[PDB]
RNA sequence: CUCGAUGUUGGAUCAGGACAUCCCGAUGGUGCAGCCGCUAUUAAAGGUUCGUUUGUUCAACGAUUAAAGUCCUACGUGAUCU
């Protein structure tokens, strides 16, 4: 179908590559991320009626991953599917007239230069992390007398409601 | 406690106070409003 | 036609007092259900070579979804599937009286 | 506007209107007549 | 009742104004020596807000109340029928007395929300954030005082504060 | 065509339950004896199974039917086996008809029996008080005696009249 | 002490649960329960809370019948109030007089 | 409930107190014989 | 009634699927009868643990109608948990973001405050609008009175109630209404 | 209430809340031309500086800022510190 205005079309898994800078016609230096596209594929559609939501659906996947290495249910649907198991699969938000086969591959091109886009990934894992690198807290001075104080919260409420906010800032997995 | 004059009105006790509710001016009502009446 | 209840659903009551009046009669007959306001009992529910089999369908579910199963089922809350402890299961009297 | 317990009419332009549930003194003549109910 | 016409012809206004036919009360009231139409027909204390057929008689065309001088209502009855014809709007049963929009005006739509026995304007209206304790509790008026008065059929007099 | 009280319709008008008309008491009167006679009829010529009855006994209204136990709270200086009369019946009632008595019904109308078939006490009953801080605690254990009657039948006679 | 004071409680919640039985049984009649429970003591009907629930689980026809005269007799109560005395009494409102 | 009633026949506001429901013979001999009096 | 014992046991303590109509009712007054019938309230055999509340189906709850101006006063409460996180919107708020939670919050005031609640909210069955599942649809079994009588507007009264109700006054016919 | 103990100022740390608003938003009045102000209505989402002396809270002073708000929270917070 062609393009109409409020339509909204599938995405892409990519691959990090790592970041390189350039130049501007300008002078002005942008650093920027490399992002590859290994062999993205559209696996399944669902209506808009069957999503549960306000809009239709269409899953994606990326990178291929070993068949030795998934759960018997998985390997089944990409064995109907007629590709080998990929190691992500998102889900896209799109309109009725951008629904597009399942098995249908997916490239860079797909977008081009000068357009916008959202990228969402998992962030680094630091583990379980004090206040101070989790949330910014001061912390206390390193000197003056403090007595095994440095890194520490301080106070975590009042004492009047005897008790801590649910969404208190504590130390955990940042 | 409060002395019997006060600056305030004194809340009075609660039988007094069902005292006063019964014994409230109940005016005389005519069967037909006058204004309905050549 | 004055009736002090409707007559049409439980029983036809009539009141009547003695002639001396110290006793109240009441004769109550049972309405019996009319033919016209009943429904039909419904008794309605290939080359096949091979003998048809029984085929097992009752997959094992696990403990969160087999509850939910039952919850929406006999429209209960998932507490009342929960297992209870030793103590508790001990304490309930497995022979109770009975009355008639 | 200002806010006033008491609204009282300050020239013969004044007016008083009910809008939005409170009383209101408004004066195209006189602006600085304006009146809210407090 | 009188209308008025207004007719551009030849680039000249006529304003003129006709007699059209009027409606007369029915004859032989059952209170002959009341002295408005309501204690004229025994209606004293037994009509609401819901009486339509009633409350019709006394409001313009587009929804409008009629003056006191004109319909002969005394002051306590013509402010009872004047809370009773609010209320009536408001809750709807008078979907032929709308007023009157101007050529090109169409309202746009807004949230339905049926509704009866309103005695405020919903735009003029706060919501109760603070409710307060038992003893002072902020309450939500229901209906109107002035129909404090009407005949009640049940041992529970009415509720005016819910 | 207006009445001096005409009042038109309005939602005030007139009140909102219907308006009930009740028989006439000399047509009512043929009535009733005829739903009488009927009954009468009926205990003439048998035409009931199993019959149950409300007795005042002990302060307290049992309702009973043959066959039935009830325990009674107290003594009743009457030997086991011995069969006595429940005289005070406020109720007999059968599948097609039931009597009702003002409060009581006629002795010659229905006669109920029954027969003492245990004499013996109730379980222990604790009584205990206690107030804190007070030194106050008593303990004291209680046995009412009790008697278990066999209802053994209640008989209606064709006494309506 | 809790099992002693419980025999108050057992007294109180028992009628508490009569009577809430006794206004199912008459909700299903179109009366409420006072209407019930006011209209049979003027039959001189004597009939406790207890016996009314027992009657109205076990023998409903019966139940039904002192449902319709109590709405009879409560039927009377309104005529009787709206005249002026010229009426008779009503044929279930008279009273039986004992010495 | 029907106190008051109970009271305008003449009656004891309780009809636990005096007329036949609680003053008459609770039983009697199936015989016939009377009953002792009850203690009440 | 000389039925088995079996039988006589599992008819009287049945379950009873209820439709009510909240077209133009109360809120109130649609929970105060479904509040009786999810608990059992409505019948002689009813016991706190007996477990004898009924179903309760309610059509229309999208166009119930509240008495006065309750729309913009009624408020309703709640909170996160969070700091910050208390929120209070209007009745005609709430209704129009959900359709069901009027109703659904004064039949749930209404019932014990005990472990039972949850589970006779479970039999309550709300739909904003006429469509009810063909299963909840296919088993019910009576439907209840509207609580309240539906005041008929001014368009809807036949010409014989119109011409029934006398004319009161005689206007002047020279008056420009 | 607590002396068979409810640790006592200011600061650090982290702040929850009120609005009687210091700044930012929207309005009425003005002895409001404009630029700046004054006063009132509405608004608590967001923000509300760094230093010299003093243990200080304050205060004074220097340099800034759209603004350097007023309060409550056991004069918030020592089983976190000083
Ligand atoms: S004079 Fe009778 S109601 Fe107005
Ligand atoms: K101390
Ligand atoms: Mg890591
Ligand atoms: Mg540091
Ligand atoms: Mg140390
Ligand atoms: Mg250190
Ligand atoms: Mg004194
Ligand atoms: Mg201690
Ligand atoms: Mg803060
Ligand atoms: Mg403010
Ligand atoms: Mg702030
Ligand atoms: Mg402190
Ligand atoms: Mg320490
Ligand atoms: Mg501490
Ligand atoms: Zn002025």
């Amino acid at each position: 179908h062609p393009w109409e205005p409020g339509s909204f079309r599938v995405g892409l898994i990519a691959l990090k590559l790592g970041m390189m800078p350039l130049w501007t016609k300008d002078g002005q230096k942008h650093v920027v991320t490399l992002l590859q596209v290994q062999d993205c594929h559209v696996l399944k559609y669902t209506s808009k009626e069957n999503c549960n939501g306000k809009m239709a659906t269409l899953s994606v996947g990326g990178k291929t991953v070993s068949r030795f290495r998934k759960a018997t249910s998985i390997l089944e649907f990409y064995r109907e599917l007629g590709l080998p198991p990929k190691q992500t699969v998102k889900i896209f938000n799109i309109t009725d007239n951008a629904a597009i086969k399942p098995g249908t591959p997916l490239y860079a091109a797909h977008f081009r230069p000068g357009q916008y886009v959202d990228v969402t990934a998992k962030t680094i894992g630091k583990g379980f992390q004090g206040v101070m690198k989790r949330w910014g807290f001061k912390g206390q001075p390193a000197t003056h007398g403090q007595t095994k104080t440095h890194r520490r919260p301080g106070a975590v409420a009042t004492g009047d409601i005897g008790r801590v906010w649910p969404g208190t800032k504590m130390p955990g997995k940042m | 406690g409060s002395k019997a004059v006060t600056r305030h009105r004194r809340v009075m006790h609660f039988q007094r106070q069902k005292l006063m509710a019964v014994t409230e001016y109940i005016p005389p009502k005519p069967a037909i409003h006058p204004s309905c009446l050549p | 036609t004055y009736s002090p209840l409707p007559d049409d659903y439980n029983c036809n009551v009539e009141l009547a007092l003695t002639s001396d009046g110290r006793t109240i009669v009441c004769y109550h007959p049972s309405v019996d259900i009319p033919y016209e306001h009943t429904k039909p009992i419904p008794r309605p529910d290939h080359d096949q070579v091979l003998k048809t089999r029984l085929e097992e369908k009752v997959e094992h579910l696990e403990e969160g979804p087999m509850i939910e199963q039952l919850s929406k089922m006999f429209f209960t809350t998932k507490h009342r599937w929960y297992p209870h402890g030793r103590y508790h299961r001990c304490r309930k009297n497995l022979n109770p009286p009975k009355d008639r | 506007f200002k806010n006033k317990t008491v609204l009282k009419k300050r020239c013969k332009d004044c007016y008083l209107v009910k809008r939005r549930g409170r009383w209101y003194v408004y004066c195209k003549t006189h602006p600085r007549h304006k009146q809210r109910q407090m | 009742f009188r209308e008025v016409v207004e007719t551009q012809e030849g680039k000249t206004t006529i304003i003129e104004g006709r007699i059209t036919a009027t409606p007369k009360e029915s004859p032989n009231p059952p209170n002959p020596s009341g002295q408005c139409p309501i204690c004229r027909w025994n209606l004293k204390h037994k009509y609401n807000y819901d009486d339509v057929l009633l409350l019709s008689q006394f409001i313009r065309p587009h929804g409008g109340m009629l003056p006191r001088k004109i319909t002969g209502l005394c002051q306590e009855e013509h402010r009872k029928i004047e809370e009773c014809v609010k209320m009536a709007h408001r809750a709807g049963l008078l979907p032929n007395h709308r007023p009157r929009l101007p050529e090109g005006v169409v309202p746009k739509s807004k949230p339905q929300l049926n509704r009866y026995l309103t005695r405020w304007a919903p735009g003029s209206v706060k919501p109760i954030y603070k409710k307060g304790p038992r003893w002072n509790r902020v309450r939500m008026p229901v209906g109107s005082p002035l129909l404090r008065d009407n005949v009640c059929y049940s041992r529970t007099p009415w509720k005016l504060y819910h | 065509s207006y009445l001096p009280g005409y009042v038109p319709k309005t939602s005030l008008s007139s009140p909102p339950w219907p308006e009930v008309v009740l028989p006439d008491p000399v047509e009512e009167t043929r009535h009733h004896a005829e739903v009488v006679k009927k009954v009468n009829e009926m205990i003439v010529t048998g035409q009931y199974g199993r019959l149950f009855a409300v007795v005042h006994f002990a302060s307290r209204q049992w309702k009973v039917t043959s066959e039935d136990l009830i325990l009674i709270g107290n003594e009743l200086d009457l030997a086991c086996g011995e069969r006595i009369r429940l005289e005070k019946v406020l109720l007999v009632g059968a599948d097609n008809f039931t009597l009702l008595g003002k409060p009581l019904l006629g002795k010659d109308l229905v006669r109920v029996e029954a027969t003492v078939i245990e004499k013996t006490e109730s379980w222990p009953r604790i009584i205990m008080r206690f107030r804190k801080r007070k030194n106050f605690k008593k303990k004291r254990i209680v046995t009412t005696p009790q008697t278990v009657l066999r209802i053994n039948s209640i008989e209606i006679a064709p006494c309506l009249l | 002490v809790k099992c002693t004071k419980a025999r108050y409680l057992k007294k109180k919640n028992m009628r508490t649960l009569w009577i809430n039985r006794i206004t199912a049984a008459s909700q299903e009649h179109g009366l409420k329960y006072p209407a019930l429970i006011g209209n049979l003591v003027k039959c001189q009907v004597e009939l406790n809370r207890k016996v009314l629930a027992d009657l109205a689980i076990y023998e409903p026809k019966t139940f039904k019948s002192l449902a319709a005269l109590a709405s009879r007799r409560r039927h009377e109560g309104f005529a009787a109030a709206l005249g002026d005395g010229k009426e008779p009494e009503g044929i279930f409102s008279r009273v039986v007089q004992y010495h | 409930a029907g106190g008051q009633w109970r009271l305008q026949q003449g009656l004891a506001a309780n009809p636990s107190g005096y007329g036949p429901l609680t003053e008459l013979p609770d039983w009697s001999y199936a015989d016939g014989r009377p009953a002792p009096p009850m203690k009440g | 009634s000389s039925f088995s014992r079996a039988p006589q046991q599992w008819a009287t303590f049945a379950r009873i699927w209820y439709l009510l109509d909240g077209k133009m009712q109360p809120p109130g007054k649609l929970a105060a009868m479904a509040s009786i019938r999810l608990q059992g309230l409505h019948k002689p055999v009813y016991h706190a643990l007996s477990d004898c509340g009924d179903h309760v189906v309610i059509m229309n709850t999208r166009h119930i109608a509240f008495s006065g101006n309750k729309w913009e006063q009624k408020v309703y409460s709640s909170h996160t948990g969070y700091p910050g996180g208390f929120r209070q919107v209007t009745a005609a708020q709430l209704h129009l973001r959900d359709p069901v939670a009027i109703v659904k919050l004064a039949i749930y005031g209404m019932l014990p405050k005990n472990l039972h609640r949850r589970t006779m909210m479970e039999r309550l069955h709300l739909f904003p609008d006429e469509y009810i599942p063909e299963d909840i649809l296919k088993n019910l079994v009576e439907e209840l009175p509207q609580p309240r009588k539906i005041p008929k507007r001014l368009d809807e009264y036949t010409q014989e109630e119109i011409d029934a109700f006398p004319r009161l006054w005689t206007p002047p016919e020279d008056y420009r209404l």
